[PDB]
């Protein structure tokens, strides 16, 4: 089942949701690795922003979608983070989200980064910004079943 | 009722056989107990309810190595006086294994080999594992194959020697050990076959690429060699071979009986888990020139009868593609008064596997077991190293203070000689 | 003594 | 009875199973003492095996995979050599297929929770924690040992720190990886590892 | 089995041997009191090589402890492992000769001679057959070289055909005491060329040696000098008592050395041996062994082997290795130093693996190397004793007890025709 | 009545019998005193034998096996000798096997109890602890004595430290592998023991 339980958030004010199991059918998916006050998040998070609006909602189907994974040291600081970013976002007390940065070898300067990811959970596409990039990633390239 | 009798004679036939008969013991199925929880016969006796013996006698001047196995894991397995064990060794001393102490012994092993050869009609033959470099291998061996020709006159007789490497020694007294057994073993056996350590461990080094192994995992190597030799009277084939047929398509003349061995595939588990094991391959590799169990290149030999043991499932339509692939091939060359020299053997057996080895689970295999001109080179050592020694009276005086005159080494060297002289006439 | 300190050292 | 026959997961199986068939004896001409292929032992309780994150994974998870006991020390320099390579071997294996197929779990030789964790922290895969019973008793299950002080009964130690054994059902080895052993191939012998005939059944 | 017999002549043997039995009690966990402790086979299943059950469960070493002084006899007792040995065993002498082969030898070694070999002849006939006996004995002195060889020799015209091994000091090259050390070397020479079956040199300057620039000890006493000895000493007979994959007993050793009965004197060394600072930096495998073995630097006798030319060597080794890179790596050492060994015997080196390493090693080597080079060891006690002889020095203390003038003569010719044997084969 | 009238066991064992005897004799043609062919015993209480767990191990799991006992004593340099090749006895024989074959019940000549724990952790099979009165009862039971302090009742001695007794199912001499006996044949005796025939019933 993968992620599992309720840790993969979708985002609502006035009460916390989970985002449904198979919401992530026809799109493609990227994990943006991140964290907050880093001088170079600070510009990722942004353009990677117009860019997920812009992509995501000229289409009638969403064809981007955006889970965020954090390497945070504060919890105040992860929520008012989660509460700057409109895509959907991992629980910070979850293990899944160390288990996922463990697996895609995250360091503790790469940071921020992004991985498209394929419908069973492998890398497609590793993308970092140390440095008109993004445009890189096109949405048609993971067609998920 | 087919039966063979092993013979197990001196520290390094100890160990061979401690290899070879956990071998057989796992492919039959029988606990170190001895009972299992008609096709076994030929190797394990019935002994009341479900127990079996095996077959076989251990014979060391050494208590040591016969000591360890009435105190190990196969303390009963084995009945026990078929372990039959001296006092003193030998002590690399062709001499003393066979005028002074050898004596005592050899009358208790031929009464051991009374007792269980005349439980049953339709004996097929005795196999011996010895060391030809060692003094009780080569000394008590000799006095056991003379024995066992006045007594059991018309019995084939196949023998299994260690014969010393042409680099590796690990003694320095062995070129007369070895010049004394190949003359009077010339004359008391049936088919010889080589094979030679340094030639195992470059097996083991490149094809499971196990880069320091001990001896315990050559033994096993041979131990695969004998299965798959023994096991057309163990399991029913396509077509089988009775190793009373070697004695008839191999050998062409009665002083020409010394020849090799080989084993295809010998690889590890993760070698197989990137090759296909087709019966083409393993009968190319068999083939190959580095595969040898003797370290001796038959590029420069002349072959003369070659004998491929198929073991697993193997179809007969595919054995004779393949083996017509090596006639056309013109590396391997062929002796013109053998026009068709291949008896093959095909069995329904795979080959067993021991838990915690090193070989991998294979589906098919092939002993191949030929005879070449390439033994001249492995006795033109021999003509050195013994024309060395004995130019100036070396080691001498352990040997003629035994008691053994002073001759039976020229006599020896020049039945050597006349051997070297009896295969290049073959060659040409 | 050092030399049993030395021979069948195992530390 | 295997490996050896003087190991506490050995006692503790005769006595479960001599239990056990006693009561169908006088529940019922049944053999007894029981044949080792009837003896049959639960290897790993419910609340003994934690990941890295210390949540309970249980024994019917490692269903359908190769499982290999780390016996291995934070503080012994050739283990620190190894564990880089096991590390490495275990993620390539377990991420160039589909589904992950081998499984490693830590068996300590520490002394000390701090150093116990400071050891946890860079590893992946399972483990068994130190003070459950568990870990000695498999200890004298495997005559695995850093210097002779148990008086272990006959047999010597099989294997010196860092060693990886894969384990069958039953307990008995399957194949024993030569790290140190009288093939004495350290730090490359992970390659002899084989899973297709290993099965945790 | 087969039964070893030791013998403790001189008080330098006596040491030697002293904390020899402390070396053999601790490989086979013997208490001092003579209980077992250990509890493993392979420390008891051969232990009758040594050892003897006495009606106590106690194990009695087969050992003659034998002297003309009863001074460094009480040492032994009172010393750890002392009480080990049977009361019976000790030969008691009460004047002693005084460094003097003729009073060890002639005339105060005579009538003590029949009381030790009553026990020779006791503990040898008490088991069905033995192989051999080792004597470990000086020849600085009187005791040893002059009673002890005596006792050499009866023992061979009533034993004859066992194995006649002895662990013997020499005179040391550079500086040494007792300043008849010529006297009674080439005298204990001449008598032991054609009794012993193999002789095994240690000088006391080598020993020292080894002690300085690859132990690093500032202070190296009598004891950490008889434990050099101990090492290689049971180093020869490892596989009487353990099991191997290889084994060798002292006549597998004896008929694969010598070549011709008359030259049997064995250079021999220990490995490996590492100091405090160097130990956990150092790998312990097969290579590095064999260049250690193979090594002016660590031989137990003062004789430059690199000078000579190896006739015929053998490695014991022990411990858990694998016998291939033993096997190619004796060829190795042989081809890249192939001057150094001899050419009409092609091979010229055995190899016996030993499956039980010494306590808290895993895997260790003994080597005795039939070296040419022991040469310059015969000439220098050689040109030694022609210079006192020529000038009759010291020959009073000799001739007046019962000895005559030629043999010495014959003692200076069978030790020069000891010399003309080597150099035609160097 | 076997192996001797006089012993503790014995003459327990008879009063036990003779008891139930006379009250089914009472409660109801029997015959009195009973027969050595009817008497019947139980050897080993609930809580007297006991692994190398340290868990208590019922007299009825014996059964079906050849189960010995062995009188030794920690300082006795005679059982110093014979421990190592009862340990390899006792392993080869239940590791060359389908089933568990032979057992040993350990009795204790020692002096006190830090000796008995540092003997009893040198031997992998059962024991009886030194201060149950079973050991005492089985002493003078088997005569077995390192020396005369109980009183002999007009015997002589049996064996002396170590001994080991192949036993049956109502304390029957089965067989006495002769190490310290008239035949003298120390360690190998241990060869001599017929478990096929000898089976706890
Ligand atoms: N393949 C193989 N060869 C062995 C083994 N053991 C010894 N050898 C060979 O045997 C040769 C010497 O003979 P040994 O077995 O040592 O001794 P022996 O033949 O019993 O004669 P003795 O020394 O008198 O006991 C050596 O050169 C080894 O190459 C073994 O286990 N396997
Ligand atoms: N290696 C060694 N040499 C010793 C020992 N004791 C004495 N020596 C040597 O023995 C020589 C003297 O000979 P000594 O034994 O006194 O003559 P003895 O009394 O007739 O046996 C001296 O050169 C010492 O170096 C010892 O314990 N070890
Ligand atoms: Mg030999």
């Amino acid at each position: 089942c993968f992620f599992g339980p309720d840790v993969v958030k979708r985002t609502q004010q006035g009460n916390y949701v989970p985002v449904r199991p198979d919401h992530f059918a026809g799109v493609s998916v990227a994990l943006f690795f991140a964290k907050a006050g880093h001088s170079k998040c600070a510009q990722i998070v942004p353009v990677v922003r117009q860019f997920y609006k812009t992509t995501n909602f000229s289409g009638e189907k969403a064809v981007i979608e955006i889970i965020y994974v954090s390497l945070d040291k504060d919890e105040q600081d992860f929520e008012r983070v989660r509460a700057l970013m409109p895509w959907c976002s991992v629980e910070y007390k979850s293990c899944l989200r160390k288990k996922l940065i463990e697996r895609y070898r995250v360091p503790n300067t790469a940071i921020p980064l992004l991985i498209v990811i394929g419908p069973n959970g492998e890398e497609a596409g590793r993308m970092n910004f140390q440095q008109f990039v993004l445009q890189r990633w096109d949405y048609r390239f993971n067609k998920w079943p | 009722m087919r039966e063979v009798i092993s013979i197990h004679v001196g520290q390094a036939g100890i160990q061979i056989g401690n290899a070879c008969w956990e071998l057989f013991c796992l492919e039959h199925g029988i606990q170190p107990d001895g009972q299992m929880p008609d096709a076994f016969n030929t190797f394990f006796s019935e002994t009341g309810a479900g127990k079996h013996v095996p077959r076989c006698v251990f014979l060391d001047l050494e208590p040591t190595v016969v000591d360890e196995v009435r105190t190990g894991t196969y303390r009963h397995l084995f009945h026990p006086e078929q372990l039959i064990s001296g006092k003193e060794d030998a002590a690399n001393n062709f001499a003393r294994g066979h005028y002074t102490i050898g004596k005592e012994i050899v009358d208790l092993s031929l009464d051991r080999i009374r007792k269980l050869a005349d439980n049953c009609t339709g004996l097929q033959g005795f196999l011996m594992f010895n060391a030809v470099g060692g003094g009780t291998g080569s000394g008590l061996g000799c006095l056991l194959l003379e024995r066992l020709s006045v007594d059991y006159g018309k019995k084939s007789k196949l023998n299994f020697c260690s014969w010393p490497s042409p680099q590796v020694s690990t003694a320095v007294v062995e070129p007369y050990n070895s010049v004394l057994s190949t003359h009077s073993l010339l004359e008391h056996t049936d088919v010889a076959v080589m094979l030679d350590n340094e030639a195992i461990y470059d097996i083991c080094r490149r094809n499971l690429d196990i880069e320091r192994p001990t001896y315990t995992n050559l033994n096993r190597l041979i131990a695969q060699v004998i299965s798959s030799l023994t096991a057309s009277l163990r399991f029913d084939g396509a077509l089988n071979v009775d190793v009373t047929e070697f004695q008839t398509n191999l050998v062409p003349y009665p002083r020409i009986h010394f020849m090799l061995s080989s084993y295809a595939p010998i690889i590890s588990a993760e070698k197989a888990y990137h090759e296909q094991l087709s019966v083409a391959e393993i009968t190319n590799s068999a083939f190959e020139p580095a595969s040898m169990m003797a370290k001796c290149d038959p590029r420069h030999g002349k072959y003369m009868a070659c004998c491929l043991m198929y073991r697993g499932d193997v179809v007969p339509k595919d054995v004779n593609a393949a083996v017509a692939t090596i006639k056309t091939k013109r590396t391997i060359q062929f002796v013109d008064w053998c026009p068709t020299g291949f008896k093959c053997g095909i069995n329904y057996q795979p080959p067993t596997v021991v838990p915690g080895g090193d070989l991998a689970k294979v589906m098919r295999a092939v002993c191949m077991i030929s005879n070449s001109t390439a033994i001249a080179e492995v006795f033109s050592r021999m003509d050195h190293k013994f024309d060395l020694m004995y130019a100036k009276r070396a080691f001498v005086h352990w040997y003629v203070g035994e008691g053994m005159e002073e001759g039976e080494f020229s006599e020896a060297r020049e039945d050597l000689a006349a051997l070297e002289k009896d295969y290049e006439e073959v060659g040409i | 003594a050092v030399a049993q300190l030395l021979r069948s050292s195992a530390e | 009875s295997q490996p050896v026959f003087a190991s506490p997961l050995n006692v503790e199986k005769r006595r479960l199973n001599e239990e056990r068939a006693l009561m169908q004896a006088q529940k019922a001409n049944i053999q007894l003492p029981p044949n080792y292929g009837d003896m049959d032992l639960i290897l790993f309780p419910e609340g003994s095996l934690k990941n890295s994150n210390n949540t309970v994974i249980p024994q019917s998870h490692l269903k359908g995979k190769s499982v290999a006991l780390y016996f291995a020390d934070g503080a012994d320099p050739k283990c620190a050599s190894l564990l880089p390579f096991l590390l490495n071997y275990y993620r390539t294996m377990n991420e160039g297929g589909a589904n992950q197929k081998i499984e490693i779990i830590f068996v300590s030789l520490d002394r000390d929770r701090e150093a116990f964790e400071s050891h946890r922290a860079h590893m992946p895969w399972l483990s068994i924690d130190l003070e459950n019973p568990l870990t000695e008793i498999l200890k004298r299950h495997f005559r695995v040992m850093k210097e002779y002080e148990v008086p272990t009964y006959g047999y010597g130690s099989r294997t010196g720190v860092p060693s990886v054994i894969v384990i069958g059902s039953d307990g008995r080895e399957a194949q024993f990886l030569p790290i140190c052993s009288g093939l004495e191939e350290g730090d490359r012998a992970l390659l002899r590892w084989d899973w297709r005939n290993t099965k945790f059944a | 089995m087969r039964e070893i017999v030791h013998v403790q002549g001189g008080q330098c043997g006596n040491q030697i041997g002293a904390k020899f039995w402390e070396v053999i009690s601790d490989e086979h966990g013997i208490d001092p009191t003579g209980t077992y402790c250990g509890d493993s086979d392979l420390q008891l299943e051969r232990i009758n090589v040594f050892y003897n059950e006495a009606t106590g469960g106690r194990f009695v070493p087969r050992a003659i402890l034998m002297d003309l002084e009863p001074g460094t006899m009480d040492s032994v007792r009172a010393g750890p492992f002392g009480q080990l040995f049977r009361p019976d065993n000790f030969v008691f002498g009460q004047t002693g000769a005084g460094n003097n082969w003729a009073k060890g030898h002639y005339t105060e070694g005579a009538e003590l001679i029949d009381s030790v070999l009553d026990v020779v002849r006791k503990e040898a006939e008490g088991c069905d057959c033995l192989q051999g006996f080792q004597i470990t004995h000086s020849l600085g002195g009187g005791t040893g070289s002059g009673m002890g060889t005596l006792l050499i020799s009866k023992v061979r015209e009533e034993y004859p055909d066992r194995i006649m091994e002895t662990f013997s000091v020499f005179p040391s090259p550079k500086v040494s005491d007792t300043v008849v050390e010529p006297y009674n070397a080439t005298l204990s020479v001449h008598q032991l060329v054609e009794n012993a079956d193999e002789v095994q040199v240690i000088d006391n300057e080598a020993l020292y040696d080894i002690c300085f620039r690859t132990l690093k000890l500032t202070t190296p006493t009598y004891g950490d000098l008889n434990h050099l000895v101990s090492a290689a000493m049971s180093g020869v007979t490892c596989c009487l008592r353990f099991p191997g994959q290889l084994n060798s007993d002292l006549r597998k050793l004896a008929v694969n050395l010598i070549p011709f009965p008359r030259l049997h004197f064995f250079l021999i060394g220990f490995a490996p041996l590492t100091s405090r600072g160097s130990q956990q930096y150092r790998a312990l495998s097969v290579p590095e062994l064999t260049q250690q073995m193979f090594d002016a630097k660590n031989m137990m006798c003062a004789s430059d082997p690199r000078h000579g030319r190896y006739l015929t060597a053998s490695a014991m080794f022990r411990g858990r290795m694998s016998t291939k890179e033993v096997d190619e790596q004796m060829l190795n050492v042989q081809n890249k130093n192939s001057s150094y060994f001899v050419e009409w015997i092609p091979n010229n080196m055995k190899s016996s693996v030993c499956d039980i390493p010494p306590k808290g090693l895993k895997m260790s080597v003994t080597f005795v190397g039939n070296s040419t080079a022991i040469q310059e060891m015969f000439k220098r006690v050689s040109d030694q004793f022609t210079a006192m002889f020529r000038r009759k020095a010291f020959l009073h203390w000799y001739t007046g007890e019962g000895m005559d003038e030629m043999e010495f003569t014959e003692a200076e010719s069978n030790m020069n025709d000891l010399v003309s044997e080597y150099q035609q084969y160097q």
